[PDB]
């Protein structure tokens, strides 16, 4: 049951990628 | 702020957000689906599809699959025992694989409308304000309810354009998905009858068209628009809720009782089997039938299959569970590997005695064995100081016909007495415990969990529908009463309750 | 906001329709039935749970 | 047609002649009678 | 297509008697239901 | 003894989840 | 690849193939079967090391990976016994302008123990065949 | 509000809020279907229940 | 070792007691 | 596998508390 953890590992970080780009904090010049 | 028990309430009057959490929870279901399917399929064990199949195995999700025709693995396996079959993408991995994709998408759409919420279709032209038409928006989704209905009855189920459905027969030996032609008649109604089911969803789907028809067409009355709050769409999860209550405990009953949509040998046995002694009379059918057509008694117990000796075994009914005895049935009791044959137990004069068998309801149970009228002629005592009827005192062998114990007679004592609480258990089988490190204590199946989940959320959403029917119905005092509210309330001040119009003067 | 944000700690005024409350309760029942005073019905709500524990004590 | 079938039917004959209709006939004639004058 | 404000927001608020009453009812419920989780 | 292989994982998140969810709402209270 | 995901190796051979008819053949013709036994060596050779670098006449012949555990394992002692199959070659193609013969096999013999380590499946193996026969 | 191109299908289709039949409408013969499925469930509940026996047909798993 | 368990969810509860009611949020008339 | 015991829980803790902790940290920036 080992890959359960793995896969959850890997797919939070592919998860923090996705919310990383789509709704990173856009870059304003003020 | 919002306590934290109203944080979904931003939705209520914002539709494409609405649209998008429920995108999001669709996202979430149908990703669980892949994910229970996945996780199943990396845990299924296909060798033995007679003494191990996947009710003993804690399979919640791929009985469901195997009831609508999708029997077959890539990896070469089918449910039914079979091999060498083509499923094409269809499998259990595919269809696991389908639903992932289905999540992610659903995902991507929730992530769309979440952003762009403010789309001109949610907004009224004659106001500037957001407007839901609720009844229309019902006529559109009980119409297209009724197309996917009536579609599910007339091509899947029948095998027109599908693969029909699990059916089998009433000992639930040869189990396999079929087209199932509908039932027209009185039989229809029948709840183990399959041909019932293709029927309701042909009529069913047709009355959903019709009804979908005229709810696009025909307005609601003034006197039911205000009378259920109709531009409210509390008033919608009130009734919707009252609806999914209704259809959870309906699923749970004809999950614990069972049904033509609730196999046995996807889901287990029922607990009104061994209650019956459903299977202990066909099998026993059986085996006279042999005597009579002149077999031996050995003979006659080895044309018993082994499935069947195996749903006549009271660790395979879901009512000897526990709340948290987790996991398969494999965990308890072990894997089932071969049936011990059928035990006939003599006492010294060569009375044939039957063990008597141990209920539902009993954690533990005497050991009682009777003749064939009813008397008691041995038992195990509990306390020996004034034994009358020990195995020890009456002699008492045992004689083993059919399964692995077959031709053999025990003596001993010992063996006599395990052998009689085996026999206290319906069947006797030999388990492998080691592999799963079996506890000894009975699980229930997949059927009796289903049940509990169904049954209590049915009861917790009887809850939810008077809340929710309570905040419909009460929205303009939520916030608390009126400052008045003096005069109104007092006895004796107007004829009618609450009706200012209608006051006395007297 | 949480509807318990309507009452202040230390406030002179009752927070509830004493009146309200009793119009509902004695139809739901019958007038005679139901408490029209506030100290009447908190004796009752202390007497009965304390003299049933006395006498299972 | 079995007996328990035309039992149901008188069932539902007498819970509509028994309980529902003269009930229904009792309070839509004392409502009428015994009117509220506004 | 744009992507305007969304005037629907609200904030959320758990004040510490609450936060309290919550810690408490979920140490109470581990302690409940820790012996049949350990079965 | 012989409990629960599951059950310390359970226990743990059973408790640590909505005490997660209470000091994250509480923290932010204020905004 | 079985049902199931099990992978089975086997050692597929003719060697030194011993193969009788019945008596009275005056002739190569459509009646001729051959029946008989052929040896089966082991899959693995005496050479074979195995992922923990354990073989028969080479590699270690305990677990060095585990020390105070070394030769608690049945899986350190190799070996590779001499298996034996039966071949039915049956003849349905007799050319006897240039001595060509053809026809079918049925096969029976053991699977790859993993030099001792699981029992040997039982595999059974059709097939055609041919052969050129010196006049 | 941001105009789409399905917004522009769909349009019509969410475009009577509010819009009702003055009065009674159609009430009553609502009332005579949900009386007709009372009546059905009545049925089904008891021939799941065996309080009702049909000919042709058992309820048990042979049928 | 489910006795660390255990004595953690009561020494959870115990310390919520004393933070809830040395550390409580003040009444106060206003 | 014969993995770790402690294995599930451990790598279950060590990347749910600091995830916990900028949780907590992020929500309530701004007050
Ligand atoms: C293309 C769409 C599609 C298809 C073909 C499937 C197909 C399948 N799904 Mg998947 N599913 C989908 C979309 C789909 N799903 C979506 C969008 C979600 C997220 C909500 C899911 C979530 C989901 C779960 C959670 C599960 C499945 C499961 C399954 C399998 C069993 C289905 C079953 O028993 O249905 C049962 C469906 C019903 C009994 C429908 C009942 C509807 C009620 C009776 C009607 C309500 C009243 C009605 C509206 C009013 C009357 C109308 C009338 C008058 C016409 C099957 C392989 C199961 C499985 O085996 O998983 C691997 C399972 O557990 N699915
Ligand atoms: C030829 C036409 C035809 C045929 C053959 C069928 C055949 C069937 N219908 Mg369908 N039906 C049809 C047309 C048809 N229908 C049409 C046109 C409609 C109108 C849209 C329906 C609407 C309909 C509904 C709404 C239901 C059926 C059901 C059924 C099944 C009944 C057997 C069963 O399991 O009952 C079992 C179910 C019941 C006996 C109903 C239970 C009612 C409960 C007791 C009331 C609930 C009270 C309370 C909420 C529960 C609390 C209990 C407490 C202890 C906690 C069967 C497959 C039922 C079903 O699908 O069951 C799986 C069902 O519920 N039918
Ligand atoms: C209706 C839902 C449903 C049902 C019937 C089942 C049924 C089943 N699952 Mg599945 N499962 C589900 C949902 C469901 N599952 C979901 C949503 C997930 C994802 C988390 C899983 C994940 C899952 C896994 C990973 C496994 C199963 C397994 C199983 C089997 C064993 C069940 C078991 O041991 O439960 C035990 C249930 C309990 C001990 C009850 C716990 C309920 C708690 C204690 C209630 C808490 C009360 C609450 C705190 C009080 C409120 C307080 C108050 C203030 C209000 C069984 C066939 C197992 C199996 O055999 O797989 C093949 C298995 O390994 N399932
Ligand atoms: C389709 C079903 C449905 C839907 C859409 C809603 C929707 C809503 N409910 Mg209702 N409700 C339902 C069923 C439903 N409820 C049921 C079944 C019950 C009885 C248990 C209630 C009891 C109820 C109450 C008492 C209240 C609401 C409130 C609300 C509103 C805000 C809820 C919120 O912010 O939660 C936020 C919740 C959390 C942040 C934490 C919830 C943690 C729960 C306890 C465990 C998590 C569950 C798990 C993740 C998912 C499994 C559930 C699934 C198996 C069903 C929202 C309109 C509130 C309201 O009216 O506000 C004005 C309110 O006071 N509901
Ligand atoms: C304690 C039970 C209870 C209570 C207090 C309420 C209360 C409410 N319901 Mg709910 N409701 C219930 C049960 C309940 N309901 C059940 C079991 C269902 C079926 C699943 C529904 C379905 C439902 C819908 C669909 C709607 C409501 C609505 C409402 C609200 C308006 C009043 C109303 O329509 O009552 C409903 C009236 C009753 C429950 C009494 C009916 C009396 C029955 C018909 C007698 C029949 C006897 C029968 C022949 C006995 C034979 C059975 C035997 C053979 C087994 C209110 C909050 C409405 C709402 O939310 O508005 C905002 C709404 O739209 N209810
Ligand atoms: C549904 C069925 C039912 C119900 C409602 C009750 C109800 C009751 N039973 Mg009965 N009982 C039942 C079935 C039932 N029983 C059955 C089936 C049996 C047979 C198996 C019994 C056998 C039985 C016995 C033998 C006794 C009861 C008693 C009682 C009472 C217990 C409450 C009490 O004494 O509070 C009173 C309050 C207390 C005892 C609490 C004192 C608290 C102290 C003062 C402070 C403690 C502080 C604490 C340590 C720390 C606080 C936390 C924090 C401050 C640190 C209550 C009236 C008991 C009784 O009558 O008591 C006299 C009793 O002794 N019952
Ligand atoms: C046509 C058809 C078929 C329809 C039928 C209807 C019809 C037309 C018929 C007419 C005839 C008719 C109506 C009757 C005949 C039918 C019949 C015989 C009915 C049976 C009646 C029946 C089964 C009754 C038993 C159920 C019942 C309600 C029991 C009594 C309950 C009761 C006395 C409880 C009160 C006890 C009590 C101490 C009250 C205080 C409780 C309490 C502490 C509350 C707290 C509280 C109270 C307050 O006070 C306020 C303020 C506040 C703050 C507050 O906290
Ligand atoms: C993010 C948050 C998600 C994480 C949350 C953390 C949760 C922690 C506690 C979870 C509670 C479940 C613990 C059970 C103990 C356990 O270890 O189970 C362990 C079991 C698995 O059980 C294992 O199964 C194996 C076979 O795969 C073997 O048989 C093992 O022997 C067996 O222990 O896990 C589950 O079964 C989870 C499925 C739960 C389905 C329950 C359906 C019934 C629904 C009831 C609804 C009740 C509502 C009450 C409402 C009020
Ligand atoms: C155990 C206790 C039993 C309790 C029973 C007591 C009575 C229950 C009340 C029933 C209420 C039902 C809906 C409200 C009435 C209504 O629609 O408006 C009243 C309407 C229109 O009012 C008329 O309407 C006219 C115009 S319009 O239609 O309103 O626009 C208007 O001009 C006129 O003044 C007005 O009167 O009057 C009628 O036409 C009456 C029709 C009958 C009522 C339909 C109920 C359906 C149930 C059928 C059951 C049997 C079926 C058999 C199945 C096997
Ligand atoms: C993004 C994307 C994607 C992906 C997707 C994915 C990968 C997914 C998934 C998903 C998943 C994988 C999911 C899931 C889920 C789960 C869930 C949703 C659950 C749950 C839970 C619950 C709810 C439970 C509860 C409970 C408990 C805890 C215990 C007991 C009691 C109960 C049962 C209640 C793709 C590429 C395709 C496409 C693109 C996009
Ligand atoms: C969207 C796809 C992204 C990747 C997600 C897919 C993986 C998730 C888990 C589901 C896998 C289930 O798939 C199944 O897994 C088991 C476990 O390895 C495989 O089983 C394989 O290994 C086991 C033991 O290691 C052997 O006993 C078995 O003979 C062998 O075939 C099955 O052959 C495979 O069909
Ligand atoms: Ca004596």
């Amino acid at each position: 049951m080992e890959s359960v953890a793995y896969i959850l590992v890997l797919t939070m970080a592919l998860a923090v990628l996705f919310f990383a780009i789509a709704f990173r904090e856009p870059p304003r010049i003020e | 702020g919002l306590p934290w028990y109203r944080v979904h309430t931003v939705v209520l009057n914002d539709p494409g957000r609405l649209i998008s959490v429920h995108l999001m929870h669709t996202a979430l279901v149908a990703g669980w689906a892949g994910s229970m399917a996945l996780y199943e399929l990396a845990i299924f064990d296909s060798s033995d599809a007679v003494l191990n199949p996947m009710w003993r195995q804690g399979m919640f999700v791929l009985p469901f699959m195997a009831r609508l025709g999708v029997t077959s693995s890539w990896n070469g396996w089918s449910v039914t025992g079979e091999t060498g079959l083509d499923p094409g993408f269809w499998s259990f991995e595919g269809v696991a694989a389908a639903h992932i994709v289905l999540s992610g998408l659903l995902f991507l759409a929730a992530v769309w409308h979440w952003v762009f919420w403010d789309l001109e279709l949610f907004v009224d032209p004659r106001t500037g304000e957001s407007a839901l038409d609720l009844p229309k928006m019902f006529g559109i989704h009980l119409f297209l309810s009724g197309l996917l209905c009536f579609g599910f009855g007339a091509f899947h189920l029948t095998g027109v354009w599908g693969p029909g459905m699990w059916v089998s027969d009433p000992y639930g030996l040869t189990g396999h998905v079929q087209p199932v032609a509908p039932e027209w008649g009185p039989a229809g109604f029948n709840p183990f009858n399959p041909g019932g089911v293709v029927a309701h969803h042909i009529a069913a789907g047709i009355v959903g068209i019709i009804a979908g028809l005229f709810h696009l067409t025909v307005r609601p009355p003034e006197r039911l628009y205000k009378a259920l709050r109709m531009g409210n769409i509390e008033t919608v999860l009130s009734s919707s809720i009252a609806a999914v209550f209704f259809a959870a405990f309906v699923v749970a009953g004809t999950m614990w009782y069972g049904n033509a949509t609730t196999p046995i040998e996807l889901f287990g046995p029922t607990r009104y089997q061994w209650d019956k002694g459903y299977f202990q009379e066909e099998i026993q059918r059986r085996v006279d039938s042999q005597l009579a057509e002149g077999a031996s008694l050995s003979e006659a117990w080895s044309t018993i299959p082994e499935k069947l000796a195996f749903y006549d075994y009271v660790g395979n009914s879901p009512a000897k569970g526990g709340l948290f005895r987790t996991g398969a049935m494999n965990s308890g009791d072990g894997i089932a590997q071969e049936w011990i044959g059928h035990p006939i137990f003599k006492d010294k004069e060569g009375r044939e005695l039957e063990v008597r068998r141990m209920p539902n309801f009993f954690e533990t149970f005497p050991v009682i064995m009777t003749d064939a009228d009813g008397v008691v002629r041995a038992d195990i005592p509990f306390r020996r100081s004034e034994s009358k009827f020990s195995v020890e005192q009456t002699g008492v062998t045992v004689s083993f016909y059919g399964g692995a114990l077959d031709g053999q007679t025990f003596s001993n004592p010992s063996d006599v007495k395990k052998f009689a609480r085996k026999a206290q258990l319906g069947e006797g089988f030999d388990f492998d415990t080691e592999t799963f490190n079996s506890d000894g204590v009975f699980r229930t199946s997949p059927r009796g969990w289903f049940t509990f989940g169904h049954a209590v959320f049915a009861l917790l959403f009887f809850f939810g529908h008077i809340w929710h029917g309570s905040r419909t119905l009460f929205r303009d005092v939520f916030a608390g009463v009126d400052p008045g509210l003096e005069e109104q309330v007092e006895f004796g001040v107007f004829a009618k309750v609450g009706d200012l119009s209608t006051r006395k003067e007297a | 906001e949480s509807q318990n944000y309507g009452y202040k700690f230390g406030q002179e005024e009752e927070t509830y329709n004493i009146v309200a409350a009793h119009g509902y309760f004695g139809r739901l029942i019958f007038q005679y039935a139901s408490f029209n005073n506030s100290r009447s019905l908190h004796f009752f709500l202390g007497a009965w749970p304390v003299i049933g524990i006395w006498f299972t004590a | 047609m079995t007996p328990s079938l035309a039992n149901f039917l008188w069932s539902l004959v007498l819970g509509a002649a028994i309980v529902l209709i003269p009930a229904t006939v009792g309070l839509i004639f004392i409502s009428q009678k015994d009117k509220i004058t506004r | 297509m744009d992507r305007n404000s969304n005037p629907n927001r609200q904030p959320v608020e758990l004040n510490r008697t609450s936060l309290y009453l919550g810690l408490l009812l979920v140490a109470v419920l581990g302690i409940l239901f820790s012996s049949y989780f350990f079965n | 003894m012989q409990v629960n292989n599951l059950g310390f994982i359970a226990s743990i998140l059973f408790v640590l989840v909505p005490t997660v969810f209470l000091l994250i709402l509480f923290i932010q209270t204020g905004k | 690849l079985l049902p199931g995901g099990e992978e089975v190796p086997f050692f597929f051979t003719v060697k030194n193939f011993t193969g009788t008819t019945e008596p009275g053949f005056t002739s190569i013709n459509s009646s001729t079967d051959f029946v008989g036994d052929f040896n089966v060596p082991s899959y693995r050779g005496a050479g074979f090391l195995d992922p923990k670098a354990r073989g028969l006449y080479t590699g270690y012949d305990n677990a060095v990976a585990l020390p105070s555990a070394a030769d608690k394992f049945r899986t350190n002692k190799k070996e590779t016994p001499l298996g034996k199959g039966t071949l039915s070659l049956q003849v349905t193609q007799v050319d006897g302008s240039t001595g060509e013969i053809a026809g079918i096999f049925e096969s029976e013999q053991p699977s790859d123990t993993d030099l001792g380590a699981k029992e040997p499946l039982d595999v059974k193996v059709r097939g055609i065949f041919y052969g050129r026969v010196d006049t | 509000a941001q105009r789409t191109r399905l917004g522009d299908i769909l349009r019509p289709l969410n475009s009577e809020y509010g819009k009702v039949v003055p009065g009674w409408g159609t009430t009553p013969v609502m009332g005579v279907f949900m009386a007709l499925f009372l009546v059905f469930l009545l049925i089904i509940l008891q021939i799941y229940n065996s309080s009702l026996i049909l000919e042709g047909f058992s309820v048990d798993w042979a049928g």
